[PDB]
């Protein structure tokens, strides 16, 4: 709970904050997904309870698909572009 | 125009070989002013194209003989107009 | 204190043991081309990147659906007994649909690396 | 062709009467006549010098203790030329066998540190008088001996104080003997100054970065001590080589970080404590800081205005910031490039993935 | 087939000076345009003015030279060097042969009149 | 001896704050996903102290194993310009980024709670004083783990998610293929 929240709230500020990188844009969203996670699978012990487990396990599939998809846009974005900068996403 | 002369008329004094110190201007001869021969012709234009942050090609640099065609020629924003 | 927790913790607290006996016994007095790379070897400020072909990041972007695949199959393997002749059919026809997506990969050879200098094959024809 | 730049002739007599007719024109294969002895041939100073000596033909004798160091040398001249002996200073035959047949001897020994078997009396002012009295016993033309710079004899430094001693008994004994007086050299592979300022994790000094002294290029020395060696003009005489500018430690830590692009890290920690954590280094076996040189970081160069200079030899010294850029480039790290900007539309006609 | 290198130019001899008087001085704007590659390339410690300097001495030295065919000659072995320094092929080593005036002074006596060289038996 | 392991989740929290801040501090790009790995681990940590090693192990081997390895592959293989963290550039977001620390942290531990009165809804999200009692049952007679639950579940009660995943996973290598190769004819 206090875990999750605390990797969310600090992905998002540096998801929102960054005038420097996309990677670190990449690695916010990953780390927002897996703060989720973990409260998700704190609450899943808690009550016992095989939804919130199932849940992560489906966000575990879903967020390494989205990896690969926003990796394939970038490496379009880079075959026009040759460098991808400081700004400009 | 007063963004180019300024550093032109710099970069022409800067190189020694001109026997005068102060005798740069608009419609100064490279040439016929003496102030220069013909590989200064060539290191004053390698000089001004390595200012402004440009190379000029090969048809037009043996075309930049006088001041005037210097200023002329960076007018075309290459880079650093 | 188990001797599964102690053997992981002292492998990673330990592993620097000869690091230090190879930093403190060893010599050191470098030259310049002794921090030098190779025989001859340069590169002017071009650039910090080299072309590459497709096929060499889709094998690692590729990696990941089949990865993942593989590994969402582990809860069949787990759970085999108790899913008897549902979940076996469930599973069938999850890995028939993603050999559809295999079936794709190949028909379009997208891990093939192309060759641009081809050699000339045609015809030598004499206008008369 | 090439040329003996270092001899004003061809016959050369010795003061103790040999007749050295020069073989050549001046190359690998040329000999000047020369027989030479240079005592800490291995080392930062004496390595240049041998190279010098040996361009020319000299035949150099080297005394050496470690076999693997001296290795580098044997390439500085051709067959014959560079001549290697073991010697240790607790060995009299040594030192005799070394300095029998020669013509010119340099005595550049001496350590920065104190060691189990030698003190800084032992090798400054004992192995000076032993290989003094060799240079007397066998009547050397010409014997020229390396003295640090701020020697003095009662001093607060016992490196200077030690110095001083080994320069008076030196002069004492051999009274045709030239002193040379060199100010901190720098260099390629120097010992404690620029290769320190630019790979030391953090340098320290018990005062401030305020100690003042004119350095030297460690190849100029050697050309100077190079042309005492074949002037006969030098002998009895006393040289204080120290260099153009003057600067203190913390100018050149500025240079060093600004040739670097880097930042060099200093501390500033007060005397009591940093003499003591380096007396307690000095118990590893490999070489520190010692507490003597923190010592002489409150001693700044009194230069002797008696002695004579560089000028004397006809010798114009370079100064360090002209040169810093050629010894601490291998250290320049060279990030990235410079506004990438105005990059993007030219790279945009390139093809970055190839199909 | 065998294909050219990066800066190649075939050897083709001119009929005219007016025409060979271009090349030379094209050939000149690309050494002194380059002359930054050959200070960052081999590790030059010295400055790109002083290449330039000696780019412009080497290329006065043979100035006042009249027969057509050896100026023909020495633009292709002008060329020829121009492509070996700007593609790394020389070392260091060879590229520093034009600059022995940037080393440090070789020694104390270089003769300049007749008695020096006598006693040294170069007159 | 006892309360030696006592405060692991505390350390496991700073240490992700730590890591965070490293990611959003790394001058280089490949750092900030070295410290995106050493989150991974104590988000691995973490989830072993609650009991869900499985899942532990299975984020080692997913996320670390096959996303971030993804990352250093593209960074190897691509130009990425990145300007440092500076205080010339960063400096202005101080205010809004405390403002929106401060209440982003205290909505997200008031959502949680069903008390109508606002202050006390973040007084039960740190009301965590009180232990649980772990009582033993003898009515489980299988070895159901984990794993054989999800898979079960998965197979079972919830069949059309995986038939779904097939699909997402289907286009994870359609759309690759789509962007990055160019089709001759
Ligand atoms: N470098 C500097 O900044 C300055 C140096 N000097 C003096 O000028 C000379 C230059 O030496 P440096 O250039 O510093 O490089 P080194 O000081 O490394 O040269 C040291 C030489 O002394 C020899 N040596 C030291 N102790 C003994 C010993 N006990 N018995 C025999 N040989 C010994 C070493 O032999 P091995 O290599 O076998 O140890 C080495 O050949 C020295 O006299 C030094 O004191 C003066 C002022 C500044
Ligand atoms: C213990 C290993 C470390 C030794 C050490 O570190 O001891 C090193 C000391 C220091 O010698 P130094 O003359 O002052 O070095 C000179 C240079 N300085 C001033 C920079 C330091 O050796 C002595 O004083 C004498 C002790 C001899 C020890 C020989 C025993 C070796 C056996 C090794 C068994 C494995």
């Amino acid at each position: 709970m206090f875990i999750g929240t605390i990797i969310l709230v600090l992905s998002f500020l540096g998801f929102v904050f960054n005038r420097r990188n996309i990677i670190l844009a990449f690695i916010c969203l990953e780390t927002m997904l897996l703060g989720i996670n973990l409260i998700l699978l704190r609450n899943s012990v808690l009550f016992d309870d095989i939804s919130g487990s199932l849940f992560a396990i489906v966000i575990i599939i879903l967020a390494g698909v989205e990896s690969a998809i926003g990796l394939s846009l970038l490496v379009s974005y880079y075959r026009l572009r040759g460098v991808i900068n400081s700004y400009g996403i | 125009r007063p963004d180019a002369e300024k550093r032109i008329a710099a970069v022409l004094e800067s190189f020694d070989k001109i026997s005068n110190p102060a005798a740069i201007t608009p419609t100064a001869s490279f040439a016929k002013d003496l102030n220069l021969d013909s590989l200064d012709t060539v290191e004053v234009v390698v000089a001004i194209e390595e200012e402004f942050g440009i190379e000029i090609p090969d048809k037009e640099a043996d075309e930049i003989k006088s001041v005037n065609q210097a200023v002329e020629y960076i007018l075309a924003q290459p880079d650093a107009k | 204190m188990n001797t599964f927790i102690i053997f992981i913790i002292l492998i990673p607290i330990v592993g620097f043991a000869l690091l230090a006996v190879n930093i403190l016994l060893a010599v050191y007095k470098p030259y310049n081309e002794k921090l030098g790379a190779f025989e001859c070897g340069l590169t002017s400020f071009n650039q910090t990147r080299l072309a590459f072909n497709a096929a060499f990041i889709l094998v690692a972007i590729l990696f990941l659906p089949f990865d993942l695949e593989i590994s969402t199959l582990l809860p069949y393997v787990m759970s085999i007994y108790l899913v008897s002749n549902y979940g076996f059919t469930i599973v069938l026809l999850f890995l028939l649909i993603l050999i559809i997506g295999f079936v794709y990969e190949i028909n379009t050879n997208a891990l093939k690396i192309n060759k641009h200098n081809k050699p000339n094959t045609d015809s030598l024809i004499y206008k008369l | 062709m090439n040329s003996f730049e270092n001899l004003a002739q061809d016959v050369n007599i010795t003061r103790s009467g040999k007749t050295l007719i020069a073989k050549g024109t001046g190359g690998r294969s040329s000999r000047t006549g020369y027989t030479a002895t240079v005592f800490g041939a291995n080392g930062f100073l004496g390595s240049y010098l041998t190279a010098k000596l040996a361009k020319h033909g000299t035949t150099v004798v080297v005394p050496y203790r470690e076999e693997m160091a001296k290795r580098h040398l044997k390439v500085t001249g051709d067959l014959g030329v560079v001549n290697f002996l073991e010697m240790d200073l607790r060995n009299l035959e040594s030192i005799d066998e070394a300095v029998r047949h020669s013509d010119i001897v340099v005595n550049l020994i001496g350590r920065e540190y104190e060691t189990k078997n030698f003190n800084y009396y032992d090798v400054h002012v004992e192995g000076a008088r032993r290989i003094a009295e060799a240079v007397k016993k066998h009547n050397i033309a010409r014997y020229i001996h390396v003295s640090a710079f701020n020697a003095e004899i009662d001093s607060p430094s016992e490196f200077n104080h030690t110095k001083g001693l080994g320069e008076q008994v030196t002069k004492d004994i051999v009274p045709w003997a030239t002193i040379v007086r060199p100010a901190p050299m720098f260099g390629r592979e120097d010992k404690w100054f620029l290769d320190r300022m630019a790979r030391s994790p953090c340098l320290v000094s018990a005062n401030k970065f305020q100690e003042t002294s004119n350095p030297v290029h460690v190849i100029d020395v050697a050309a100077a001590l190079e042309r005492i060696c074949f002037d006969d003009s030098t002998v009895a005489q006393t040289f204080e080589l120290y260099g153009p500018q003057k600067f203190t430690q913390k100018q050149i830590i500025d240079m060093v970080s600004e040739t670097l692009r880097k930042e060099v890290r200093h501390i500033e920690l007060p005397k009591a404590l940093y003499q003591a954590y380096t007396k307690a280094t000095q118990a590893i076996w490999w070489p520190t800081y010692s507490p003597d040189q923190v010592e002489r970081q409150f001693l700044s160069q009194k230069i002797d205005p008696s002695a004579k200079t560089f000028n004397d030899l006809d010798l114009t010294p370079m100064e360090l910031p002209d040169l810093m850029f050629k010894l601490i480039r291998p250290y320049r790290v060279n990030t990235f490039q410079h506004d990438v900007s105005q990059l993007e539309n030219k790279e945009k006609t390139f093809v970055h993935i190839l199909d | 087939a065998i294909i050219a290198t990066a800066f190649a130019e075939t050897v083709k001899f001119s009929g005219s000076k007016q025409e060979l008087q271009k090349r030379t001085l094209a050939l000149y704007r690309q050494f002194l345009r380059g002359a930054p590659t050959f200070a960052d390339l081999y590790e030059v410690q010295f400055s790109i003015p002083t290449i330039r300097t000696k780019i412009r001495q080497e290329f006065e030295r043979h100035r006042f030279v009249d027969d057509l065919s050896i100026q023909n000659v020495l633009y292709a072995k002008g060329h020829m060097e121009y492509q070996e320094c700007i593609n790394f092929w020389k070392q260091q080593a060879q590229f520093l042969k034009y600059f022995p005036e940037e080393d440090d002074i070789q020694g104390r006596h270089q003769p300049s009149n007749f008695v020096d060289k006598f006693l040294k038996n170069r007159a | 001896m006892m309360y030696l392991t006592y405060y692991f989740i505390e350390i496991t929290i700073f240490l992700a704050i730590l890591c965070t801040i490293f990611i959003i501090s790394a001058k280089n790009p490949m750092v900030s996903i070295l410290y995106m790995i050493a989150l991974f681990v104590i988000a691995a940590m973490y989830l072993y102290l609650i009991g869900l090693g499985i899942f532990s192990l299975l984020y080692i081997m997913i996320y670390i194993g096959a996303i971030a390895v993804l990352f250093l592959f593209i960074i190897t293989l691509l130009d990425i310009n990145s300007t440092e963290l500076s205080v010339k550039s960063n400096i202005r977001d101080l205010p809004l980024v405390l403002i929106s620390l401060i209440v982003l942290t205290i909505s997200g531990l008031m959502i949680y709670s069903n008390d109508s009165i606002l202050i006390n809804k973040l007084l039960e999200a740190f009301g965590n004083d009180y232990n649980t009692i772990i009582t033993q049952d003898w009515f489980n007679i299988e070895n159901t783990t984990l794993l054989t639950t999800i898979g079960n579940v998965l197979l079972t009660n919830n069949a059309f998610i995986l038939l779904v995943l097939a699909i997402v996973l289907l286009l994870g290598i359609i759309g690759p293929i789509s962007i990055t190769m160019k089709h001759k004819e």
